[PDB]
């Protein structure tokens, strides 16, 4: 019970015996789509540092445990012996499909451990790995591949104005780390005021998305370009032609500035392409300054009743006082109607997740940060995500589709710093 | 896919 070294995945793993969301959950994340052969037992060729030598060599060792990007691997002929078992990235630049050591022609030397555990080596990996599964053919370009992002620095985008969450504004993207964009706001007010999201983020889009749309924007007055508008996500199609949002219509929403409770709210506009602007009642400037833009196909709004149904706490008006909350009492007060169910209607994808899962999660009160996480609550696509170490108040409400959720490891795959639990 | 393997410490045969 004496821990005196700091945070790693693996450590944190074992000990615990926890379990990890696979690299197949998050279909934004490199190799996200490429991973279906990745697995236990699959054989590998690593680095063996169980030798005297001054120089590096490799061995056959194979997958005892995975977890996300992160494999528990044991040298070929250890068995059952997890004397030497060791924690590595299996996306890594030193791991390498088992054909790539001699076909470039460096010698495999066995661990000095087991160097007289059997006589014959030859015969010896010829039984072990006949017909033994490895990695996909050109893996290591699969990748590299990976690790590269169509979106490059000084790319102008439009994204939400984080104090004035009615409108757009321009900002660039300065760096990319992993997929993840940090934004810098064109005409800053801050020293260090960003905005960091992902490549695939909701939040961002071509410049003119705002005019053309029908969405408020900061209006203006050094080789940066625009973005090609055919990168940005693509926003699924709806049909407004018919039955559809309309003013005055009440819901239920993650409040974009407290992404940790779901609100009473409104319709406020109903705009072009299936977006609508959002207010949540009590919290309203007369200006509608505070309106936030969801996309009618938003997983982070849900018809009247949804949070009592699926027992969630629902967020009642700031200062109304007539608790507990009724939503037939209150649509007779304010003398409107809810949105239709049927608006609502999407489908609730096979994500994998399961409730104790850890992954790495964004702070989305805080971008910047990235932190050791877990899934505490699942509610069909809804995930109730739990920063470990620090208090349940903080949990936050995730899709499960979310370009913000990563697996286990892609902070150390990327290079982005990863926050260690609370102490 | 299966193919054959090379190993340096002759061949082997896995699957990718």
């Amino acid at each position: 019970a004496v821990s005196m070294e700091g945070f790693s995945w693996g450590n944190y793993i074992n000990s615990n015996s926890f379990i990890a969301a696979p690299v197949t959950c998050f279909k934004h994340a490199p190799m996200g789509t490429c991973w279906g052969d990745i697995s236990e037992n699959v054989r590998v060729e690593v680095p063996n540092t169980d030798c005297s030598l001054p120089t590096k060599v490799f061995w056959i060792a194979g997958i005892v445990k995975l977890a996300g990007y992160n494999a528990l691997l044991r040298y070929e002929g250890f068995e059952n012996d997890s004397g030497l078992d060791f924690w590595c990235n299996i996306c890594g630049s030193d791991i390498h499909p088992v054909g790539w050591c001699a076909a470039s022609g460096k010698p495999l030397v066995p661990p000095r451990t087991i160097q007289h555990k059997y006589t014959n080596w030859k015969a010896f990996l010829v039984k072990r790995l006949t017909g033994a599964k490895t990695l996909p053919p050109d893996f290591s370009q699969k990748v590299s591949e990976s690790m590269q992002y169509p979106f490059k620095p000084c790319m102008r985008v439009e994204v939400v104005d984080k104090r004035h969450l009615c409108r757009t504004r321009v900002a660039v993207v300065e760096s990319v780390i992993g997929g993840r964009l940090r934004l810098v706001y064109e005409e800053s007010e801050d020293r260090t005021d960003d905005f960091w999201c992902h490549m695939h983020s909701p939040l961002i889009h071509h410049i003119g998305w705002s005019r053309s749309i029908g969405h408020r924007f900061k209006r203006s007055d050094d080789g940066h370009f625009d973005t090609p508008p055919h990168l940005f996500a693509k926003v699924k199609e709806v049909d407004q032609s018919g039955e559809w949002f309309k003013e005055g219509m009440k819901l239920e929403a993650i409040d974009p500035l407290n992404l940790s409770t779901i609100c009473v709210a409104t319709i406020r506009k109903v705009l072009a392409d299936g977006f609508l602007m959002i207010g949540i009642d009590g919290s309203e400037a007369a200006d509608g300054s505070d309106w936030f833009c969801y996309h009618a196909t938003s997983p982070s709004i849900f018809p009247v009743g949804f949070c009592e149904i699926n027992m969630i706490e629902l967020t009642p008006p700031r200062g109304y006082t007539k608790l507990p909350f009724k939503w037939f009492d209150y649509l007779r007060e304010t003398g409107s109607i809810a949105a239709p169910v049927k608006l609502f209607n999407k489908d609730v994808p096979n994500h994998g997740f399961r409730v104790g899962m850890k992954l790495e999660a964004v702070d989305l009160m805080e971008p910047r940060l990235i932190c050791v996480a877990t899934v505490t609550r699942i509610i069909h696509r809804l995930l109730r995500i739990h920063f470990d170490g620090w208090e349940e108040e903080y949990d936050q409400w995730v899709d499960c589709e979310s370009p913000d959720l990563y697996p286990v490891g892609w902070c150390q795959l990327t290079g982005y710093q990863l926050q260690p639990p609370a102490s | 896919e299966q193919k054959q393997v090379q190993i340096k410490t002759f061949s082997v045969t896995m699957w990718s």
